[PDB]
């Protein structure tokens, strides 16, 4: 049962790794489509020149 | 990781839509009406940069190569170098370019 | 002597500026090439680590 509840830590730290690293992505991707008013550059490269 | 997505949502919402930059009609001298930070720093940033350009002019043009100027140099350059970095460092770079296209 | 030697100064500022024109467009180039740097090294080094 205590290897159970590890495993589902384990899992769980795993996944929020995983969903940690794609919420750090989202920051990093051009929207393309100019129409999305909402994502904001945050990065110079972005461009804005 | 956590740690690092909090550093660049915060950046984000610092990015968002922010600094009325006024047209300073220019005859308009009176109205004390206060420069957003981000202006004033980046103004700063490009004057001390100028003052620096222009010393550099202004001895090409007068040969007077007075030995020991160039400690002088180097420390101006740095003290730009470590101004501009704490203009990248303190606003968004959002707010840095439009303030470049005000000036 | 003065009249040349203004001529003189005329032409060190003239060619500062005729520096400082093409150093400008150097930098503007410069500015768009270091901006396609950035750019890349996100496409190419970065986008791809949430798939590994």
């Amino acid at each position: 049962h205590l290897l159970r509840v590890t495993n589902k830590k384990l899992n769980h730290e795993l996944q929020s790794i995983v969903n940690g690293v794609q919420t750090l992505m989202s920051f990093f991707s051009t929207p393309e489509t100019a129409c999305e008013l909402s994502s904001q550059p945050i990065f110079l490269s972005q461009l804005l020149l | 990781i956590q740690y690092r997505c909090e550093q660049l949502q915060e950046i984000r919402r610092a990015s968002q839509r922010e600094v009325m930059f006024s047209a300073v009609d220019p005859d308009l001298s009176s109205s004390t009406f206060l420069e957003p930070e981000v202006l004033r720093d980046v103004r700063e940033v490009c004057k001390l940069r100028f003052k620096f350009l222009r010393s550099l002019h202004d001895d090409s043009i007068s040969s007077s190569v007075h030995p020991g100027k160039e400690d002088l140099r180097s420390l101006s350059h740095q003290q730009w170098m470590s101004m501009a970095e704490k203009v990248w460092n303190t606003h968004t770079p959002n707010h840095i370019l439009a303030a470049l296209e005000r000036l | 002597q003065n009249i040349q030697e203004a001529c003189l100064l005329l032409d060190k500022k003239q060619k500062h500026i005729q520096i400082l024109i093409k150093g400008n467009s150097s930098s503007k180039s410069q500015i768009r090439r270091s901006s396609v740097e950035a750019q890349k090294y996100v496409q190419d080094k970065l986008l791809p680590w949430p798939q590994e």
